[PDB]
């Protein structure tokens, strides 16, 4: 069955094997989910990147 | 070469010599809103220099018992030159930040502020302390202006939630053993791309001391902090006569 | 019709199973997404954000909580004293309680990875000082004195233009998991015990105080992970929410 | 031409399925390089590793990171409301209830959702209904949603019933527990949990305070139930309706609620009794 | 037979459920279409269609309501007055509820887009005039005198072979899409407003009538759509249909 | 006058940013404007009164009984279609029986 | 299974992404709705076409 | 009907009949009538070993 | 729906049914396996002992 | 805060002894004549 594509979850898809009966994407189950990750915009939000090398005040 | 510092934007210029790195909140540099995002049709209006300049505010002192103190955005600047104007005089606006907290002592003195950026900084009351009763903050507690307000519970941000954590959040910290500053930018961050700059307050300034201010007698006793903000890519649009809130 | 037989498990509702169920709304779509900063995939990226450890929990802080953000520091008059400790356990009542990552663990059962510590010293420019920071591996209740607790792993931090340093809980266990270690047969899975030692001595000259303190950040390294999913017990409704 | 002065992210994605894992090391005796000192004011964390600080082994790591992605975190149905409809009593002996969506009555879920300062997602509902004492007999109910602006049922019999386009479901109290799918329904491009602002212009009078935190884009309108029948039923009805998060995307991680919560539209929390996050011991030097 | 499990739904009877029911004569066939003007597919083509707007909805006219069909312009004796005010909200209680659009759109829960209104000045040949008419976006009440509601949106509309003018109210919203506003929360919804000034003057000369009206059409522009199909509250079953 | 409505946009009354709309017009179509099932009668056949106590009942077609699906049936002059009916039945009171 | 041509929506489909598993296509789902629209023939039913740049009526 | 959940080692058990525990947002939990046939679920290798 | 049929066995446990249940844990991984010396697949294996 | 919205340089005390305010000419005429008090206080630069 090719639906309508209605899904709170395309933009940028966090799932992408999911199952479904009905003509609405939203209705599809969770599906596996991705293991994609951006640590660095949390852990590193600086702008002259520091090294783990020399000393972070230089 | 990481310590030493120049931020220039619009007719105004920051330096300082005891700095340590500048965040970008989130990784993301401000930006104006694409066209793909946007949904208001009017052409909106890009000042740039009249608007995307720093702004200096009422400066307040640390004392050896300070709780900490807040800010909201965009509210601190309503009122304030031609970006307030620009603020009244439109339903809607946008716009990143540059904040820049100064506060330098002495070699001899420490202690140290946390400085950091909440999206979203809903505040609560203290229940009628046993909690029976729902009380709320009135408006110059949610929205005080650009004086500022003080913490009455810094440990809960005044809003249940642990300081200890603040820290998952864009900031920096003031050691003043280490540096004289703090440097966030911040992008625009809301569920929709542009909003009143009047009744929704993006973000808040936290400036809380967890490691307080002390130094020997003798010393310079009066250590002001003062706050210095830039907005970023400011647009504004539906036009209409100038509204205070 | 096509013949078919009910199995068992018909007609249960498991909260955890991921299936379709028909939907109430034909035709609609969502407002559209919008770029918003900030977005997060997997809890790991927030395990790995340093937030503030209660070393210094005592009782009698609990009306003055903000004392409990940090620990001091302040001139000796013997040498090799004791500063502070506290267990490395992440997901056990104590200081790792006040961290996101000692929070985010105790929805799970189990997790796996080397930790990090990381102490800032607050106090005056003018002051200095060596501090030894000792992780002792499961085995030894806390080290009587700095030198068997020098026998373990150790960073040997000196103050500096670098307020901070950072210790290593390098993920020493037998089992490839652990579960939330506490009092009793689950004491299997304790981690181990941080210990801080005067190196040599807080040192000040005239005209600076004799007593600072230093903040404790704690976060998960690279090779931390997290299984089986459950409730936390730091949530109660006591009574209910109007 | 004429006039001159007329004329993104440092951070990406990656897919990580598993651990990092860890590679020998062995002793480095040097000056100028020092990663074990940090400088936790810039505001970053410490990207110091173990084999910086030890000498280690080599450790190919394959615990999976999968069961920590957001989707595994939320796709957990959890109770969000309990409806009653009592026989006798001050209740509702009227045979229906109205009830307005606000899934912020229990903290389990409330918890876990307020790690995050948007959220946008679409979601399975689960309504378990039986008697108060968990009997179950066979009554015939019907439950419809009524979007903001749809005329709320006034009785047990008002015409809105006839549902000719609001959806409804109409299941036996002995039938399985009903289930559908609910579609992402904000006119923002995402819900929000924390809304520092109030719903409109004016002046914000302290009669007029508890507007504030109030996002009409979490609005989600009207949730009503009756017993299907122009005469009264005899039985008391419970309803426990369970939310399972799915396709879900999330923004802006925030501290995690420390003390009780006290209002489903509020983080007030009790000031004579502020709970510190972490238990307490008498000396900071014993265990 | 076939392993099968029921799940959670089972039975359920869900009315807005697209499925597929056994049919009741086998081998029937329909009579055959035959072609018929105006078919429509998509409410949108409707509310493309300008209808009348009663902006004269007075509490006065309820029993002489063809008066509510149209409002009033006559020789004023001073500058810059006020001619008539509304809100733009079409999916609010008041001047649009006439409309087939507002109708319309009360069988949505949302909606987003540009709208328009055309003034159709039906006065004698021999009237001339000027009118600003004005869109206040949301914010400020209604514009105390003519200088500030020209601070906004507007069109200045002049008298002659062309009988009428078109306002457009451009869809300028924070959200994507708004919900329909009344007094409470929902005034966060709330379009604006349009008010209607003299820039100039009804002038006749002798022998014309010195009060004529204007009929006011609105409808939706392009951009325009709804979403969340819901019940309208524009009718009531008060009693039983014989 | 002339029977047309004005075709005038946004672009020629006032100076626009450009806007890629993607909000979605399918939810209008007829098709999801009708295709929700509403109630068309309500039959009744009680044990004791002057109504039916005969044990049947002989209900002429008529579905305009019922405002909610009427009024949105008469917003066109003609109407082609199929139906699913669905017949949703117990005692008054909403209880159910082996009947 | 290829059935019997009963449906009421055939003779220009208003549908045409249906399921269904008996004979008579009437029974068949209401599938997903098209998104077709000609707004002229209700919003400019006039003979001459007016524009939208020059005065109405000349 | 009955409701059968799962409390993993460090999870709050119920201490009543209406502890909060319940809700079950994070813990499995399955719902079932004892007039249903029996419920049935698969179980992965759970041990930290 | 699909026109179906239930056949005798409908809703009977046999205990040496070998089908499929739900999962209780979704996207849970196991500890990996290491290596145990003595692994036996068949009992023939240890008869011949 | 009033003198905060004119053309400013915050500076900052360290190892660089010094700082330098630039006073960029913003004139109406290409050049100007001496100020004084008087219709010549048309020529004025401004004030630090
Ligand atoms: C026929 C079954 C109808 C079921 C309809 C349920 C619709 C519920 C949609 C979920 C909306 C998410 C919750 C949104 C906002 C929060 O409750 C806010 N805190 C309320 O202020
Ligand atoms: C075994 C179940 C049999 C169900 C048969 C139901 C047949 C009903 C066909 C629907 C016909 C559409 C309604 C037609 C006309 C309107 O009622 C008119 N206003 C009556 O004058
Ligand atoms: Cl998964
Ligand atoms: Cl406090
Ligand atoms: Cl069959
Ligand atoms: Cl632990
Ligand atoms: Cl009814
Ligand atoms: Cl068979
Ligand atoms: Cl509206
Ligand atoms: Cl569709
Ligand atoms: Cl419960
Ligand atoms: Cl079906
Ligand atoms: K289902
Ligand atoms: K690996
Ligand atoms: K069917
Ligand atoms: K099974
Ligand atoms: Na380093």
């Amino acid at each position: 069955s090719h639906e309508n594509s209605n899904s709170a979850s395309e933009g940028s898809t966090i799932n992408y094997t999911t199952i479904n009966y009905y003509k609405d994407a939203y209705a599809a189950s969770a599906g596996r989910q991705d293991m994609s990750q951006d640590p660095k915009k949390f852990t590193d939000p600086v702008m002259d990147v520091i090294h783990e090398m020399a000393p972070p005040l230089k | 070469s990481d310590r030493v510092a120049q931020l220039t934007i619009g007719n105004s210029t920051i330096t300082t010599q005891e700095a340590a790195n500048i965040v970008i909140a989130y990784g993301e540099w401000p930006e104006y809103c694409p066209d793909t995002d946007a949904t208001a049709v009017d052409k909106p209006t890009r000042p740039d220099v009249s608007v995307n300049r720093f702004f200096t505010l009422d400066t307040k002192s640390w004392a050896k018992d300070s709780k900490g103190w807040y800010w909201k955005f965009p509210d601190v600047l309503t009122e304030v030159g031609v970006f307030g104007q620009n603020a009244q005089f439109h339903y809607l606006y946008r716009s990143g930040f540059c904040v820049h907290v100064q506060c330098n002592a002495s070699k001899f003195h420490q202690g140290a502020l946390l400085v950091a950026v909440l999206p979203e900084y809903v505040l609560g009351t203290i229940a009628g302390g046993t909690g029976n009763e729902n009380s709320h903050p009135p408006y110059a507690t949610t929205q005080p202006g650009q004086v500022g307000a003080v913490l009455t519970h810094p440990y809960v941000l005044d809003a249940g939630i642990p300081l200890s954590q603040l820290t998952v959040c864009p900031h920096q910290w003031i050691n003043l053993r280490t540096n004289n500053c703090a440097t966030i930018i911040v992008p625009y961050m809301n569920t929709v791309p542009f909003d009143s700059a009047l009744n929704h307050c993006n973000f808040g300034l936290l400036v809380i001391p967890v490691v307080p201010l002390d130094f020997n007698t003798g010393a310079t006793s009066e250590i002001p902090i003062t706050v210095t903000i830039a907005p970023m890519c400011a647009e504004f649009a539906g036009l209409r006569q100038a509204v205070k809130q | 019709g096509i013949p078919t037989e009910l199995k068992p498990g018909t007609n249960q509702f498991l909260t955890t199973d991921d299936g379709v169920s028909a939907p109430i709304l034909p035709g609609f779509h969502p407002t559209p997404p919008i770029h918003i900063p900030g977005e997060v995939h997997n809890l790991l990226e927030i395990c790995r954000v340093e937030t503030i450890l209660e070393v210094n929990n005592l009782k009698t802080n609990e009306t003055t909580p903000m004392q409990r953000l940090c620990f001091p520091v302040s001139v000796q008059s013997k040498t090799g004293e004791l500063c502070a400790a506290f267990r490395a356990d992440p997901g056990r009542d104590g200081p790792w309680q006040s961290t996101i990552l000692g929070q985010l663990c105790r929805y799970y059962t189990q997790w796996s990875g080397s930790l990090e510590v990381t102490f800032m010293f607050a106090g005056s420019f003018m002051a200095t000082g060596k501090m030894l920071i000792a992780y002792t591996p499961p085995g030894g209740n806390v080290p009587a004195d700095r030198i068997t607790a020098m026998l373990g792993t150790h960073v040997i931090w000196d103050f500096g233009l670098q307020s901070s340093v950072t210790l290593v809980v390098p993920w020493i266990s037998n089992t490839h998991y652990r579960a939330h270690a506490r009092a009793g047969y689950f004491d299997y899975y304790t981690t181990g015990i941080i210990t801080i030692w005067y190196q040599t001595n807080y040192v000040v000259p005239i005209g600076a105080p004799t007593t600072a303190y230093i903040v404790a950040l704690a976060a998960a390294q690279d090779n931390f992970t997290m299984k089986l999913c459950k409730d936390t017990e730091d949530i109660e409704q006591t009574a209910n929410i109007q | 031409d004429p006039i001159a002065d007329m004329i993104r992210s440092l951070t990406a994605l990656q897919v990580l399925p598993t651990a990092a894992n860890t590679e020998a090391s062995s002793h480095r005796l040097g000056t100028g390089v020092v990663p074990a000192l940090q400088a936790a004011e810039t505001g970053a964390s410490s990207n110091a590793s173990d084999k910086n600080l030890i000498e280690t082994r080599c450790v190919l790591n394959h615990h999976s990171t999968q069961e920590t992605a957001i989707g595994n975190f939320f796709s957990r149905a959890g109770l969000v409301s309990i409806i009653t409809m009592p026989t006798t009593g001050t209740q509702n002996t009227d045979g229906y209830v109205n009830w307005d969506i606000d899934l912020m009555g229990y903290a389990q879920l409330r918890r876990k959702c307020e790690l995050f300062t948007y959220m946008r997602f679409d979601a399975e509902f689960t309504f378990v209904v039986a008697k108060p004492n968990g009997e179950l007999v066979p009554q015939l109910l019907q439950y419809m949603y009524v979007p903001p602006g749809a005329p709320k049922p006034t009785s047990r019999d008002s015409f809105a019933w006839q549902t000719a386009t609001n959806p409804s479901v109409f299941v036996k109290m002995t039938d399985p527990p009903a289930q559908v799918s609910v579609p992402f329904m904000s006119p923002a491009s995402a819900y929000q949990w924390f809304y520092d602002g109030y719903p409109t212009f004016g002046e914000h009078l302290q009669a007029n305070d508890l507007d504030y935190g109030q996002c009409p884009n979490n609005m989600m309108g009207t949730f009503s139930i009756r017993t299907v029948g122009i005469e009264k039923s005899p039985h008391s009805i419970t309803l426990r309706v369970y939310m399972r998060i799915k396709h879900v995307r999330a923004w802006i991680p925030r501290p995690l609620r420390n003390q009780p919560y006290l209002f489903k539209t509020n983080p007030n929390y009790k000031g004579n009794d502020i709970k510190c996050t972490s238990t307490s011991r008498d000396k900071i030097t014993t265990l």
